């Protein structure tokens, strides 16, 4: 029918893999996998793609390019008992889109600071920079004071961040006005980008999603050639066979791999919605989850590489170094690094523009999956003026947003990427395919899958469909559960009213299913049998 | 000019235990490091841990694990090393000093008391 | 972990002789190496630290180099309150560690 599809094939191929990559798998894979392994982590990473993320992945996407409806309107043909999926992923990708874009806003605004031969990090001469001073070694006779702070750090938490003026998570402090005007601008960039529809986003992800690849091919072949290069490389590539034993290492690997994917989510079931019917999505799920685990590992090369230059010219042992867990890796240490080499304005400027197209291209894919979600939905009041109400959610975002552009947002986007995210989208996706597998059937989908392509997967497909990622959402969902997080930023401790309040958001989102399966038995009344079946039927169109 | 005092020596018998103190005084107590380190009878200096007066943080040795834990006090200025589990192996003597973050030398050291069982 | 490994424990010479001992790393380390002086009952005495820096109240005396992991500590002209067991000391990595030290005969 009125199913707009993509320009050709390699569009849709381009649109999904910049889906997959982001900055996690800049700030979030290398830190993770030297932590958790080492150069061993590489197997348990790779047995959980292919047990875990590749399985949910193919599932979804196959289930959005065979129904060809949102990841809201699908239940209604799928399992009608189950509906509030659709409004839980709305709730995750608008605190996603939230927390996610001030990352983006401190890229920017890093990115149009840094056109001066001087960059503002590489000395701390300024207004901002209090007596704490110790700029870069140049060599070993300087002395550091527990208190004493890089130049690049103290730009980071007094200038880009303004986090010196945080007495409190209590209060705020104020909105400032730069940042809020790099997010006015990137939010102008988005709405500007996905008011038609995927006709022109493909043709804007054509440069979004192709960009960061290029940047990251130079600052490899930089990478290549730093004094002091391979040390960070050894660092990457040394095992450590006994870390391996601990369940944390593969517990880290489990949630890297599916918040790396993003498998069970909503954006590639709303994609595939849009997909050829008779095309292979079986191919492109597998050069998508194979660019992607790629894309992560070049990623951790040229940090770690570039970790490493530091650690020659600074102390070695880039553990020493590589101390902030979060964006901060980029933001202050590549900051450290891109400053020490020479002529550093042009590779901080691919940097962040690598960082910020890394962004842009996530934040599309998002956003266009809620609003094919809601359009499908609500296909009469809506989708007769579809760039209308565009504009509406990107003002909900921004309204959602401008709470984390204060002074201390900082601690607020960490508060939300730590709390608002894990458990609410790993119990909605394990339930979801739940509901895939076993309420709808693994026996239909897999007729399915063959009626559509052509072939049915073999065994194994249905074995990872049925049993292994149940088990292994549920096993990723009771270990997030049993170990509250006393998360930390800047030596700023969490009390425990911020653990309840990060609970708090993150059911914010997996009641509003209940609410359906509350709320709908008010118009299909009856008794418990006949209610219990036909909330398992699906639709007869 | 500036002086790490401690504590003193003591016959501890085996299965008891014994904490040592030290007395940051000349510098400021809370802007270095204040490292512990045991070097036994005729032997090689072995770490035991850091510790950070500002926070309380602590970073100890991999074989001290649960074997020893450190605390500090800026309102006191002392620092006060737990031992547990103690031996006639792992009875010494003991050292405190100081060191600055990331150049990680042992500028100054205390007198040396002998944890001898 | 990252031993540290240095000379025999009683390669010395007399007095007046250029003194040269070594501290091997099983990792390359680059400068992070420092040199303390155990004088016979006291507490260590740190004398040069990133392997090529001598620490405030030096004499001239002490010296030493090397990278990687191989450091020269050289000192000649030694004199007779210069004899101490010289321990060797990296900045590496955690759990940081000394070395051993070398007895001074004569
Ligand atoms: C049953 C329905 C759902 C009930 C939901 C109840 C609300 C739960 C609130 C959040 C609970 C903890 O939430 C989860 O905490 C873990 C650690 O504990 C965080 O995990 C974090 O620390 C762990 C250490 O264990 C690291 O390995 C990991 O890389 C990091 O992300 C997750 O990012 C977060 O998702
Ligand atoms: I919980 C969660 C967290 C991350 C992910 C994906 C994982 C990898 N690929 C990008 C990322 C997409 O996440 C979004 C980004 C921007 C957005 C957005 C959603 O909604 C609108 O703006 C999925 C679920
Ligand atoms: C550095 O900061 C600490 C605490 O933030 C403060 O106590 C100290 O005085 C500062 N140093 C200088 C030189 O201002
Ligand atoms: C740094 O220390 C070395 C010690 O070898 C000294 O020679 C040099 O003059 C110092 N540089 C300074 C103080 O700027």
């Amino acid at each position: 029918g009125e199913r707009e599809t993509w320009g050709k094939k390699v569009d849709f191929l381009l649109s999904v893999i910049g889906y997959a990559v982001d900055l996690g798998n800049v700030w979030r894979f290398p830190y993770i996998c030297y932590q958790n392994g080492g150069g061993a982590f590489l197997l348990p990473y790779t047995i959980m793609a292919i047990f875990g993320g590749i399985p949910l992945f193919y599932m979804e996407l196959a289930l959005g390019q065979y129904h060809r409806n949102g990841c809201i309107s699908i239940w209604r043909k799928i399992c009608p008992i189950f509906k509030g999926i659709g409004y839980a992923i709305c709730i995750i990708a608008f605190y996603i889109a939230s927390y996610y874009n001030t990352i983006m806003a401190w890229a920017l605004y890093y990115l149009i600071s840094s056109f001066t031969d001087q960059l503002p990090w590489t000395s701390c001469k300024n207004s901002w920079n209090t007596g704490n001073c110790t700029n870069y070694f140049s060599e070993d006779n300087i002395t550091w004071t527990l208190h004493s702070t890089s130049p690049a750090e103290e730009f980071y938490t007094r200038h880009v961040l303004q986090i010196h003026r945080s007495k409190g998570l209590q209060d705020l402090g104020g909105i400032s006005w730069q940042l809020a005007l790099c997010i006015m601008l990137i939010f102008t960039v988005i709405y500007f980008s996905i008011w038609k529809g995927v006709k022109t986003s493909g043709k804007v992800v054509w440069v979004t999603a192709t960009f960061p690849y290029i940047i990251l091919s130079v600052l490899l072949v930089r990478g290549a050639t730093l004094p002091g290069a391979w040390r960070g490389v050894l660092f990457y590539l040394k095992p450590n066979w006994q870390k391996l034993l601990e369940t944390g290492v593969w517990i880290d690997a489990a949630a890297q791999i599916f918040f790396s994917l993003g498998p069970g989510f909503g954006v590639l079931l709303a994609f595939a919605s849009y997909n050829k019917f008779n095309n292979n999505c079986y191919q492109d799920a597998l050069v998508t989850s194979v660019v992607n685990c790629m894309t992560s590992f070049v990623s951790g090369f040229v940090i770690f590489t570039v970790l490493g230059y530091m650690a020659e010219m600074r102390n070695e042992d880039v553990s020493e170094v590589a101390k902030d867990a979060g964006p901060s890796l980029l933001f202050i240490t590549y900051a450290e690094a891109i400053a020490n080499m020479p002529a550093s304005t042009f590779f901080a400027i691919i940097f962040f523009l690598m960082l910020i197209t890394l962004g842009l291209d996530s934040t599309f894919a998002g956003l266009e999956g809620v609003i094919t979600a809601v359009l499908d939905e609500f296909p009469h009041v809506w989708a007769k003026r579809r760039e209308r109400f565009v504009l509406a959610v990107v003002i909900t975002c921004f309204f959602g947003s401008l709470v984390t552009l204060t002074f201390g947002g900082a601690y607020v986007v960490k508060l939300l990427e730590e709390y608002a995210t894990g458990p609410a989208v790993l119990t909605v996706a394990l339930i979801e395919a739940v509901a895939v597998s076993w309420f709808y059937g693994i026996t239909q989908f897999c007729r399915d899958v063959k009626e559509m392509l052509g072939f049915s997967p073999g065994w194994f497909w249905r074995i990872c469909w049925v049993a292994i990622s149940p088990l292994f959402l549920l096993f990723i969902i009771c270990s997030f559960l049993m170990s509250p997080p006393q998360l930390r930023l800047f030596q700023y401790n969490y009390p425990y009213w911020s653990i309840i309040l990060g609970y708090c958001i993150g059911t914010s989102s997996f009641i509003c299913i209940p609410t359906y399966i509350a709320y709908r038995l008010i118009i299909t009344p009856g008794t418990f049998k006949e209610r219990i079946i036909k909330s398992i039927t699906p639709e007869t169109p | 000019e500036v002086q790490l005092q401690q504590s003193g020596p003591e016959l501890v018998k085996p299965g008891a235990s014994v904490k040592i103190s030290c007395k940051a005084s000349g510098y400021t107590f809370t802007d270095y490091y204040m490292n512990w380190v045991k070097q036994s009878h005729g032997k090689s200096l072995e770490w035991i841990g850091n510790i950070n007066p500002n926070n309380g943080g602590t970073s100890y040795n991999q074989k001290f694990k649960g074997k020893a834990t450190l605390t500090v006090d800026k309102s006191s200025t002392t620092a006060y090393m737990e031992l547990r589990s103690l031996t006639s192996e792992d009875s010494a003597v003991y050292y405190c000093t100081r060191s600055p973050v990331r150049p990680y030398y042992f500028d100054y050291w205390g007198q040396g008391t002998t944890l001898t069982v | 972990d990252i031993v540290m490994t240095q000379s025999h424990k009683f390669m010395s010479t007399s007095v007046g002789d250029r003194v040269s001992i070594t501290c091997k790393a099983s990792q390359d380390v680059s400068t992070a190496v420092a040199w303390y002086q155990q004088k016979p009952g006291q507490s260590p005495k740190l004398l040069i630290y990133s392997a090529s820096y001598r620490y405030t109240g030096v004499p001239d005396r002490f010296t030493g180099s090397g990278s990687g992991t191989d450091f020269t500590f050289t000192i000649s002209s030694v004199q007779a309150e210069d004899l101490a067991v010289y321990y060797c000391q990296q900045h590496y990595s955690i759990p940081r560690t000394f070395g051993g030290g070398t007895k001074l005969e004569i």
